[PDB]
Parts: structure tokens; C-alpha cells; sequence
């Protein structure tokens, strides 16, 4: 899961 | 447009009405008509349009990650054979894919080329670049490249103003870098580069904490703790 | 019919698929055509069903429950006033009753008049019981109390029917009960009968519960559980 | 919350 915003 | 009757201030009401209900769709149709009134936006008002958008293609991307993995399994060695999970994984995709297409069309018409202060320019090209990822996220065929490309142009550009004309605790900056690195580790296959940014970033917003009020910039030690949870998944 | 050109096995599988991806209102448009194939269905297929509308209109549910509980808030002494909330409301509101008259309409064309056998016929009363009771849960003009009443008749021939011939843990009749005593509890100000109805409803499966295999009825203590939750919550 | 199922 990459952190994106 | 079906909103084309609403009032604009209305349509903003009603957008923050659907964010509480958690109506994401409904959300982003009102936000979409607020947009076409033909109005700048202000800054509480690109936050509800991208927030909007970000929900609707967020639960559309899962949805196709699960019918994606199905589909890969099915043609795996020994998986018993029909068309069905293929015909589904795409209709998600196509629906994805216009929901994309419309956020793209509202940046080019016209919210990007009357953006002229950095917040908001800023704002917008980060956008453009998330969509055309998510585009270059299930794309397979003659365009990929031309996809990524127009990702990581749009990202550039957006790095480039936010560099020159932000501090480097700006919350737009760091949500831009933070996306930017995930786009060179996940789709540009550019790891040590997604690395060296978010280290970077995440650096360079640390040694200008100094300068903020507390109360003030949660958003921005939320987003250095996400570049700091990737940089700990990819190292 | 949108699916009137898709295979009534393929419908199915896509629900599954749907199902999986948790994109339900998808979900309840391929059952929606699978049902209008015209054959009856096998009790897998009546849980896809079930399960698809249960969710799409429960998400409904909670997003009219937000904007009614803000526009009773507006409606207070001393709140400052426009039409916003009233009119998102009332959007959510038909949206919501759309879906509530398409399933009563799958159950009347022709589901309970083909259903024969005790399992299916007490799924589909429970099921328009159900759907008659969120029909109740937003109606305030001169119709509630026919909706009310047809949510009653709908459980209690339901419930004949699983009292005579199912056995007390049968997980349909269980869930029968406690929707029933929630109608009772919440639409028709009996909460004596509601109290009633769950007790003596948990107290027989209780006593019934020795006849069970064990891996083969989770789902019967989960509804057990669920009944002395609402018995805890209401005395 | 009323529990139903
Ligand atoms: C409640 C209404 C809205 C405006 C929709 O959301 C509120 C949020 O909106 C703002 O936060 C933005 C913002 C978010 C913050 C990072 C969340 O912060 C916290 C602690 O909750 C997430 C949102 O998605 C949003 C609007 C997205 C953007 C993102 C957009 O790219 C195109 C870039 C980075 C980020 C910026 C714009 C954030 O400043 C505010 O600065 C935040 O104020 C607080 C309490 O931290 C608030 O959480
Ligand atoms: C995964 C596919 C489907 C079929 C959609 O859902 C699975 C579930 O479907 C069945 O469970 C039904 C059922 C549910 C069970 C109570 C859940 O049990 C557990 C431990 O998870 C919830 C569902 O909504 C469903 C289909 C609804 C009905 C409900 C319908 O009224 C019109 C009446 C009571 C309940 C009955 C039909 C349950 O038997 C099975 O008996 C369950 O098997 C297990 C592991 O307990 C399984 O959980
Ligand atoms: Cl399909
Ligand atoms: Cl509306
Ligand atoms: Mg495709
Ligand atoms: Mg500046
Ligand atoms: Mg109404
Ligand atoms: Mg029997």
C-alpha cells in the first residue's frame, strides 16, 4: 500500500 | 449540465452536504457543476472538488485491483476456463477511465490557464497528474507511454512553481512530492528516484518546521508521516 | 432491460464478482436481471440478491439519516436559515424509495408467487417486510400507515409460515424475529412486543440449539447474539 | 442502533 494523498 | 439551474452557492452547500452523508458521486456532480458556473474556486472549494473526485475514483481503482487479481489468477497454469470476469474488470475500467477523462476536462476547461497564483496552480496541475496516473495505472496498449508521459509533465510542472514559490512545509508542496515520488516508484518503475524525493522532501520540510505556529499545520506533519511510512515500505 | 442480452449463469457469476469488489449497487442490477430471467432461485441466488440490495439501500439509509438529523438541527430555536437541506434530503429520500419500490416489484413479479417451498417463501415476506419498513422509516404524509401496516402483514405471514414449518434456529426465521421486533421497537411504538417477540425468540432457539451440528450454524448464533444485543440495548 | 440482518 503506497501512501498517496 | 444538470446543474446548470442550481445556484452556484447552492451547489457549494450541497457539496458539503454530501461530503457529511459521505455521497461522493453526488459530491463530485455538484462540485462539477459549481465548476462550470465558469468562477474561480477558492481554496475551501478546490479541496471539496478534489476530495470528491478522490473518493469516487478511490473506491473505483479498489474495485478494479480485486477483479484485476481475479483475472490474472484465471490465466494462471491449471485455473479452469469464460469471459465474464474480463468483461467486468472492463466495464470498471471504462467507468474509471471517464470519470478521469472528466476531472481532466474540468483542469483544461478551464481551471488551469485562469490559475495564477501558486496555491491553486499548483493545486490543479497536482490533480492533473494524479488523473493521468490513475489513467496510466490500468493502462495496457499504444498510449501508456504517452499517458505516463503527460503524468509526469504535469507533476513537473507543478514541482517546478511549488519549488520557487512555497515554503517547503506547504501542504500542497508536500501532497504533490508525496504523489510524485509514488509515481516514479509504482508506475515510471524509477524506485531510487521515488526514494530520493521523498527523502528529500521530507528533510527539507523538517528543517523549516521551525517557522510555524502549532495548531496550524497538521496537514503538513500528517503528510511527512506518509513519506515517512513509504520511505520505511521501500527501504 | 439492461441485462435482458447477458446470460442468466453469467449474471450470476458477475454478482459474485461484484460481491467480491463490494460494488453493490453492480450487485443488485445483475441479480435485478438474473431475477427477470423469469426461473425461480436457488437459495445461493436469493442471498446475492438479498445482500446486494441490503447494502445499496443501506448506504441510502445512513446518508438520509445524516441530512434529516441536519435539517432537524436547522429547523431549532435560534438556527439561522435556505431550501439546501430539505431539497438533499428529499433527493436521497426518492432515490431511496426508487430502489425500495424495484425490489417490492422484483418480490410481486413474480418471486413469492412462484416461491413454494417454506425456505424461499418466508425469504421473500421477510425480504418486502424489510423493504415496506425503510419505505415506513422516511414517510411522514397520508400514506404511512398503510406503509406500516403492509410491513406488518408481509412479517407476520412470515412468520406462520416459519413458526409451522421451520425449526426455532433456522437462520431465516431468527432473522425474521429480530427484524420483526426492530418493526415493533422502531416503526410501531410496540416496544413490549418487540421485548416479547426477541426473548421468546432467543429462548427457543436456545432451547433447540442441541439438534445442531456445530460448524453448520454460525450464522444462527451470530443472529442469537444480534437478539440479545437489541434485548441488552432496550431493557 | 437496532441490530438487524
Ligand atoms: C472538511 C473539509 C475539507 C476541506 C474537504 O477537508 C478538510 C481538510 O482540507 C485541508 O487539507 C488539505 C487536504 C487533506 C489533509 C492532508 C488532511 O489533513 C488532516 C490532518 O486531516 C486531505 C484532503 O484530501 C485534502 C483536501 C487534499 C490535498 C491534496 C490535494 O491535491 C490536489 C494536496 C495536499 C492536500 C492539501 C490541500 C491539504 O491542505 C485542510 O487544510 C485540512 O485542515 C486540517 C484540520 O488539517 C483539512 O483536514
Ligand atoms: C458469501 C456469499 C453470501 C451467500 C452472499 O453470503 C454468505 C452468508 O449467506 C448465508 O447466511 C445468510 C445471511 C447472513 C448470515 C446471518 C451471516 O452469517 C455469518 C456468520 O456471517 C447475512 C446475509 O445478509 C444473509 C444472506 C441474509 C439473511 C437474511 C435474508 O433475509 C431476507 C435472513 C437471515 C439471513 C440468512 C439467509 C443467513 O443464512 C450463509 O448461510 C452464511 O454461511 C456462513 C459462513 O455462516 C453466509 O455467511
Ligand atoms: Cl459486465
Ligand atoms: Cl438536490
Ligand atoms: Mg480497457
Ligand atoms: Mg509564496
Ligand atoms: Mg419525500
Ligand atoms: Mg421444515
Amino acid at each position: 500500500q503506497n501512501k498517496s494523498m | 449540465g444538470a446543474m446548470g439551474s442550481m445556484e452556484r452557492a447552492s451547489l457549494i452547500q450541497k457539496a458539503k452536504l454530501a461530503e457529511q452523508a459521505e455521497r461522493y458521486e453526488d459530491m463530485a456532480a455538484f462540485m462539477k457543476g459549481a465548476v462550470e458556473k465558469g468562477e474561480e474556486l477558492s481554496c475551501e472549494e478546490r479541496n471539496l472538488l478534489s476530495v470528491a473526485y478522490k473518493n469516487v475514483v478511490g473506491g473505483q481503482r479498489a474495485a478494479w485491483r480485486v477483479l484485476s487479481s481475479i483475472e490474472q489468477k484465471s490465466n494462471e497454469e491449471g485455473s479452469e476456463e469464460g469471459p465474464e470476469v474480463r468483461e467486468y474488470r472492463e466495464k470498471v475500467e471504462t467507468e474509471l477511465q471517464g470519470v478521469c477523462d472528466t476531472v481532466l476536462g474540468l483542469l483544461d476547461s478551464h481551471l488551469i490557464k485562469e490559475a495564477g497564483d501558486a496555491e491553486s496552480r499548483v493545486f490543479y496541475l497536482k490533480m492533473k497528474g494524479d488523473y493521468y496516473r490513475y489513467l496510466a495505472e490500468v493502462a495496457t496498449g499504444d498510449d501508456k507511454k504517452r499517458i505516463i508521459d503527460s503524468a509526469r509533465s504535469a507533476y513537473q510542472e507543478a514541482m517546478d512553481i511549488s519549488k520557487k514559490e512555497m515554503p517547503p512545509t506547504n501542504p500542497i508542496r508536500l501532497g504533490l512530492a508525496l504523489n510524485f515520488s509514488v509515481f516514479h516508484y509504482e508506475i515510471a518503475n524509477s524506485p531510487e528516484e521515488a526514494i530520493s524525493l521523498a527523502k528529500t522532501t521530507f528533510d527539507e520540510a523538517m528543517a523549516d518546521l521551525h517557522t510555524l505556529s502549532e495548531d496550524s499545520y497538521k496537514d503538513s506533519t500528517l503528510i511527512m508521516q506518509l513519506l515517512r511510512d513509504n520511505l520505511t515500505l521501500w527501504t
